[PDB]
């Protein structure tokens, strides 16, 4: 099956960067991948589907793209609440295997 | 007279397969070993009788039916098999007498930025009868709602289409697909 | 008023069963996608199992077997019939609709399996 790889497993940006957040495949998915957000104590809340569609009350600041094996996430201004960790997973080929999830973090002074 | 199986096997444009082509075969006589030797199908496997063997058998009717399916897929087309094409959009019986040939369409059913025509049936109420055909684009119904025909949250258009390219992969790429079923006029 | 309630979850013994459940609302069980995924420590987020509408029911390779994905059409009310449970399934079994058989749309809030031998 296809083994995602987050890329930067843990990335601790300021209070606006626009952090970009990465996973590649082990196998081809077309624009075959979703984003999903955990935040601590919650279900994983779906970001993006197919790689660039903003689902539903997710807003614009969340701008992922990428295709076939390069996949990228773009959180353009970054709360405080923003600090999750985020996961892709193919759709593809059976079984839906997720990423190792990338844990951002926001600073403070 | 020769049975035409040369505009199913060579036409030039199948449909899509939640509405499956089907042409009637009668009062021919039909070559399979043609079919058979020709060696550009990647899935021929028979089903109740053997190829080879088959060029000797009488029907009285034949059922050709033709789609097109994404390559990952062809192990659906078989008696006895779950999925959302074998059961929303192309059912087989477990008593099927027949046979199925699939061969890749890469090279003219995908286009650069996708060939978008062929669709599938993803949402539907209940599994299919075999050999049953659906049409009906009434907007699902996902959750408790009038959807009344427009679209939204849990009201969804139960058509997803095809995305066929030229790069992606070979599981990934239309292979078109013939299916044949045996039922005395259409002999060898 | 979009919920998915699962209850069921708790401590059983290692070698046991169990009888998961996700209640709905405002979609109803029978007629959409819906999937079981786990959430392991240690390891990653993973998918357990899926129903069709109406459907089917298909499993991943490390629960193929031992687990079942029965809902209930009197309530909406999605099941996993989990048995022969080994302590490698220690992990937040959460319910999720999908869209397709494509991706969880929306996800319960999750109910956690302990298994090992303890009181």
């Amino acid at each position: 099956e296809i083994v995602m790889t987050q890329s930067p497993v843990s990335l601790s940006v300021s209070p606006g960067e626009r952090a970009t957040l990465s996973c590649r495949a082990s196998q081809g998915v077309a624009s075959n991948l979703a984003w999903y957000q955990q935040k601590a104590g919650q279900a994983p809340r779906l970001l993006i589907y197919g790689a660039s569609t903003r689902a539903t009350g997710i807003p614009a600041r969340f701008s992922g793209s990428g295709s076939g094996t390069e996949f990228t996430l773009t959180i353009s201004t970054l709360q405080s609440e923003d600090s999750a960790v985020y996961y892709c997973q193919q759709y593809n080929d059976r079984p839906r295997t997720f990423g190792q999830g990338t844990k951002l973090e926001i600073k403070r002074t | 007279n020769l049975c035409p199986f040369g505009e199913v096997f060579n036409a030039t444009r199948f449909a899509s397969v939640y509405a499956w082509n089907r042409k009637r075969i009668s009062n021919c006589v039909a070559d399979y070993s043609v079919l058979y030797n020709s060696a550009s199908f990647s899935t021929f496997k028979c089903y109740g009788v053997s190829p080879t063997k088959l060029n000797d058998l009488c029907f009285t009717n034949v059922y050709a039916d033709s789609f097109v399916i994404r390559g990952d897929e062809v192990r659906q087309i078989a008696p006895g098999q779950t999925g959302k094409i074998a059961d929303y959009n192309y059912k087989l019986p477990d008593d099927f007498t027949g046979c199925v040939i699939a061969w890749n369409s890469n090279n003219l059913d995908s286009k650069v930025g996708g060939n978008y025509n062929y669709r599938y049936r993803l949402f539907r109420k209940s599994n299919l009868k075999p050999f049953e055909r659906d049409i009906s684009t009434e907007i699902y119904q996902a959750g408790s709602k009038p959807c009344n025909g427009v679209e939204g949250f849990n009201c969804y258009f139960p058509l997803q289409s095809y995305g066929f390219q030229p790069t992606n992969g070979v599981g990934y790429q239309p292979y078109r697909v013939v299916v044949l079923s045996f039922e005395a006029t259409v002999c060898g | 008023e979009v919920q998915l309630v699962e209850s069921g979850g708790g401590l059983i013994q290692p070698g046991g069963s169990l009888r998961l459940s996700c209640a709905a609302s405002e979609f109803i069980v029978s007629r959409n996608y819906m999937s079981w995924v786990r959430q392991a420590p240690g390891t990653g987020l993973e998918w357990v199992s899926v129903i069709y509408p109406g459907g089917s029911t298909f499993y991943a390779d490390s629960v193929k077997g031992r687990f079942t994905i029965s809902r209930d059409n009197s309530k909406n009310t999605l099941y996993l019939q989990m048995d022969s449970l080994r302590v490698e399934d220690t992990a937040v079994y959460y319910c999720a609709r999908d869209y397709g058989d494509f991706y969880f749309d929306y996800w319960g809030q999750g109910t956690l399996v302990t298994v090992s031998s303890a009181s």
